[PDB]
């Protein structure tokens, strides 16, 4: 372990001592864009440092190349660096060309001090042992995994470090085997950065309703792909909401009251900001459980609505103007008429925040709006950089959406979320009708070669959204065995693909012994190994490890070698 | 040689809209398609691997003005062109060219083809 849960306050105090000078701005926060959890964590840090008047700079970085370029550009005065959402799975001192002898001051006296401190803050579990164990400059905000599940790796790393006959060589190979089996592991996510920073705030005592709301947003960002993590962290948020809500309950509503509530939040898509029919129709879970992509699915949906006794005219009405008779009986109606179709998991408990008279909104809807703003908010090596520039710019739109004074931007985000879900649904029914997903014995490939609005999928977030749609659809099919999926999308302007190796997941709400063990995404190591040999102009720079940009002509040989690769 | 054999056969049988050459492609169509498939698989195996880039390199000549992404495609394009030179056998060579381009998953009338 490097920084446990109980000693986050030590890191915060170290940051304050090193860089809380009003003379200059010696603190720089590197945030990974295209990550809602990192966005909420950086918003928390921004508010916390605004309270203590610690001058700081927030830089959205898209890829590892940008991180390296910025660090090279980074001045030596800046003596505190925060990496939010990345950096925990690579040799940062090696990647950034860091040698501790050039950053050490006042070596003496069993202590050491350095002129610059890098605090990595992410949730991807393959901690690089040369970062968590063998470097003092790099300081990792651990969540308790290393101090409990890395004892063997700690011993193996230290023995090899200190040792630089037959028994000695045999034991070295035995220890080196322990390190090797630690690697060759898929990259998962166990915690949410927002929850970690909220734990730090609880240690410092700066918790309030806005920070709790940011924590809820960051945690709810994990419910789509890491539902086990969200279910693990949910009781803590539930306790915090009860702790922070004022005792003056059942009071009259006033234009100033902000209420965090735990009320039934059905697992539909933008239920409060769109019609009930559109909430069922465009839901990922409902689509998986009913197969609405085919023609018979719409008939099933209409039959369900008739069964509940909700007229289609009322069902398609906007949620605000739905008749108060139906809107107040949603719980009873869903209890009576959902287990018939297997949608019992739709009913759920979530967090809903109302700001005075501005109407309710749930964290699930809020994160969809934020994601939409990230995705569509606003010869070959140059236009791609223009895309990176636009993608960085969208981070600030999603950042400004968090402010309560910019609801006119959150509504635009909601509209963009509805449009993007519509486009995702159209492309999904186009893929599943033409049977574009080629089943294999290693990975179910799927390449998007032509169609409409194909420029949406050059963004990694939109491609992951489509992949999550497909994976949710496949997960509820019993015949289809679990298998990694690959999505690609040709970028005509740059003549390059965007391969996004995904991971399968068990059906939502299905809790078993094998469900408890998380599924690990093995595509990162496979991609890196394939790129190391057989130079193919592959661009592996995303913080999301399992996403690469490959030339149009080099895609097929790359996939051939990947098929020959048994790593994944 | 196939053209010569077809012309000899036509002359023996007898002794532009349609000349002596009308099925000269049938002599070597299948071997050519199989050879192209084998060459495509070999290329897909060795296109990216080093120690073979000395072979999959486009020569630089004074008249060079074309960017080549698939040298095998350039070879089949040249062969199909020299076969399409004949006016009488346009159709039977267009069919062969379409079959050859199906290997590359390229449309018959694609601009690159």
């Amino acid at each position: 372990m490097y920084y446990g849960i109980s000693q986050f306050s030590e890191a915060y105090n170290k940051i304050l001592r090193n860089s809380s000078s009003h003379s200059s701005c010696q603190l720089v926060i590197f945030v990974s864009c295209l990550n809602i959890d990192a966005l909420c964590a950086t918003k928390m840090l921004s508010l916390l440092f605004k309270k203590q008047l610690v001058q700081s700079q927030i830089v959205p970085i898209f890829g590892y190349s940008e991180l390296r370029r910025h660090y090279s550009q980074l001045d030596d005065n800046i003596n505190s660096l925060l990496l939010v959402g990345f950096g925990g799975v690579i040799d940062l001192e090696a990647f950034l060309e860091i040698d501790p002898q050039e950053y050490v001051i006042d070596t003496d006296s069993g202590e050491q001090s350095f002129r610059r401190d890098i605090y990595v803050l992410d949730a991807h579990r393959p901690w690089n042992l040369d970062n968590i164990f063998g470097s003092q400059i790099i300081q990792c905000f651990d969540d308790g995994t290393v101090d409990d599940t890395l004892g063997e790796q700690k011993e193996a790393y230290y023995k090899l470090l200190e040792l630089d006959r037959k028994q000695r060589k045999k034991q070295i190979h035995e220890y080196e085997g322990v390190l090797e089996e630690y690697y060759s592991q898929g990259t998962t996510v166990v915690n949410s950065i927002s929850a970690q920073i909220y734990s730090l705030l609880s240690a410092i005592g700066e918790t309030n309703l806005s920070n709790l709301w940011l924590n809820i947003l960051g945690t709810t960002s994990l419910d789509i792909a890491y539902a086990q993590v969200y279910n693990r962290l949910y009781p803590l948020l539930q306790d915090e909401v009860k702790r922070l809500t004022p005792s003056s309950r059942n009071s009259v509503k006033t234009p100033d009251t902000l209420t965090l509530n735990i009320q039934p939040d059905y697992y539909l898509f933008l239920l409060r900001h769109s019609s009930l029919y559109d909430s069922f129709y465009y839901s990922n879970y409902v689509n998986a459980k009913l197969s609405l992509w085919n023609e018979n699915g719409k008939k099933r949906l209409h039959k369900m609505f008739a069964r509940m006794g909700i007229p289609l005219s009322t069902a398609q009405e906007t949620w605000l103007y739905m008749d108060h008779s139906i809107k107040r009986e949603l719980g009873i109606i869903f209890d009576k008429n959902l287990d018939r179709y297997g949608l019992q998991d739709i009913i759920r408990d979530g967090f809903v925040r109302t700001l005075g008279y501005r109407g309710s909104i749930s964290a699930s809807e809020f994160v969809e709006a934020l994601t939409a703003l990230l995705e569509v908010g606003n010869n070959s090596a140059q236009k791609l950089t223009n895309l990176r520039k636009r993608w960085v710019s969208n981070f600030w739109l999603s950042w400004d959406a968090l402010d309560d004074r910019k609801v006119e931007l959150l509504n635009r985000g909601i509209q963009l979320a509805q449009d993007l879900q519509r486009a995702i649904f159209n492309t999904g029914v186009a893929i599943l009708e033409k049977k574009l997903i080629k089943h294999l014995r290693i990975y179910r490939l799927c390449v998007l070669q032509d169609g409409p609005d194909l420029d949406l999928y050059r963004n990694p977030l939109t491609l992951l959204r489509l992949g999550n749609w497909l994976i949710e659809c496949c997960a509820e099919s019993e015949d289809k065995q679990l298998l990694p999926m690959v999505l690609a999308s040709i970028d005509e302007n740059t003549d390059t693909y965007l391969v996004a190796g995904l991971t399968p997941r068990y059906p939502r709400g299905l809790d078993t012994i094998h469900t408890k063990k998380p599924i690990l995404n093995n595509f990162s190591m496979a991609f890196q190994q394939i790129t190391a040999e057989t130079d193919a102009k592959v661009r592996i720079d995303n913080f999301e490890s399992s996403i690469i940009e490959i030339r149009r002509e080099d895609l097929s040989p790359f996939l051939e070698k990947l098929t020959l690769s048994g790593l994944l | 040689d196939s053209m010569l054999k077809t012309k000899q056969s036509y002359l023996k049988l007898n002794s532009s809209v349609e000349n002596s050459l009308n099925g000269f492609s049938h002599l070597f169509s299948k071997p050519l398609m199989k050879r192209v498939k084998k060459l495509f698989k070999n290329q897909q195996e060795f296109i990216l691997d080093p120690q073979y880039e000395a072979d999959y390199v486009i020569p630089v000549l004074p008249g060079s003005h074309l960017n080549v992404k698939n040298p095998l495609l350039e070879l089949v394009k040249s062969l199909c062109h020299v076969m399409l030179l004949s006016k009488s056998t346009i159709l039977e060579i267009r069919t062969l060219r379409k079959e050859l381009l199906k290997i590359f998953e390229l449309r018959e009338f694609a601009k690159v083809a």
